[PDB]
């Protein structure tokens, strides 16, 4: 699944 | 394309668990910065071996990149969209310098630190976090004794941060990088989450 950094 | 670290001209060899990370980490084909590759190399290597060769183990890579994710064949499909987690028109997945939760995590060089395009303590710890909850650890993010920490604990570390008190596989990722970043953020993580420190603590023993 394609999890990013916080923002 | 990328070439294994094994495979590179970089010595590593005074780089704690070199044989591992030599296996999973992927630097360019293309002129890079070379002490920015060894400082997120060396912040990886922070980890404890068990894990690092479960990683191995379950065919996870971390592509070392100098350009943007999206430019990457598996990150493609992924331009032009949203962050999960993140506010609709404040940001695409072109503008994310990094990516985890599959066997291919990509971490762009020089955005290691909070604020570079990032909110994150460390951006190749919190991506790399990403693929071992998911991948090692079978999404232990939803295990019911981690939604308990994550619900007792999250607003003690992340107070009024709707990313982490929203996302639990999101503050999985961020604790962990709390835990290997440094001993001073290890502290503040004992400190603020004890048991969610000794969760992450843990999950060496769960990786062997
Ligand atoms: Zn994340």
């Amino acid at each position: 699944e394609p999890l990013p950094p916080p923002p | 394309h990328g070439v294994l670290l094994e495979e590179s001209g970089l010595d590593v060899q005074t780089i704690p668990s070199h044989d591992v990370l030599g296996r999973i980490v992927i630097v360019p084909e293309t002129d890079f910065s070379f002490d920015e590759a060894n400082e997120t190399i060396r912040t990886l290597a922070r980890i404890d071996r068990r894990i690092l060769e479960q990683a191995a183990n379950h065919h996870i890579y971390i592509q070392l990149l100098t350009n943007p994710i999206t430019d990457e064949p598996i990150a493609r499909h992924l331009r032009g969209k949203t962050p999960r987690g993140y506010v609709p028109g404040s940001k695409t997945w072109d503008e994310v310098p990094g990516i985890g939760g599959a066997h291919l995590v990509l971490v762009r060089l020089g955005h290691s630190e909070k604020g570079k395009g990032h909110g994150s303590i460390n951006l190749e710890l919190h991506a790399f976090a990403h693929s071992l909850d998911y991948i090692v650890f079978d999404h232990i993010h939803e295990t019911d004794e981690f939604q308990a920490l994550w619900r007792e604990e999250a607003p003690q570390l992340f107070p009024r941060e709707y990313f982490f008190l929203t996302y639990p596989e999101e503050y999985f990722a961020e604790s962990f990088a709390y835990y290997y970043v440094s001993e001073k953020t290890q502290e503040t993580l004992r400190m603020a989450a004890p048991r969610t420190y000794t969760f992450i603590r843990q999950l060496a023993e769960r990786a062997s």
